[PDB]
């Protein structure tokens, strides 16, 4: 049969659209944490340099999508998990922001799951 | 959105909202 040549095009507007999903005010109570970079010095986080080696978040996620700059689904996946594996490994397993992060990184993998 | 203050004050992250 004949040949396709639109994967890669089709994963990332699935991506895009996984990313207003998550950016949409239905979730903002548990997104908010991860809406923008963690403020590190302002927050007098001192230690979250040492824990945490690639930051990341979704207006920098957002950011990197609409500049083209995410190969196919897996790399924009990749820094989603990155944001959410970065809060896991900073905050006690306990913390407020980490059960936050469990809830939209559900949003996240529902639709991640899914073929596009 | 985060209590700075009390962020700052334990070094650990406080939420306000
Ligand atoms: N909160």
């Amino acid at each position: 049969g004949p040949l396709g040549s639109s994967k890669v095009s089709e994963q990332l507007k699935c991506c895009s659209g996984i990313l207003k999903e998550m950016f949409a005010k239905k979730h903002a109570a548990y997104a908010w944490p991860f809406y923008k970079p963690v403020d590190v010095e302002a927050l007098g986080l001192h230690d979250y340099c040492d824990i945490i080696k690639h930051p990341m978040d979704m207006s920098t996620i957002k950011s990197k999508l609409e500049a083209r700059e995410y190969r196919d689904a897996q790399e924009f996946g990749a820094d989603v998990r990155l944001m959410f594996s970065n809060c896991y490994k900073y905050n006690p397993p306990d913390h407020e922001v980490v059960a936050m992060a469990r809830k939209l990184q559900d949003v996240f993998e529902m639709r991640f799951a899914k073929m596009p | 959105w985060y209590d700075v203050f009390l962020t700052r004050k334990y070094g650990k992250k406080k939420v306000a909202c």
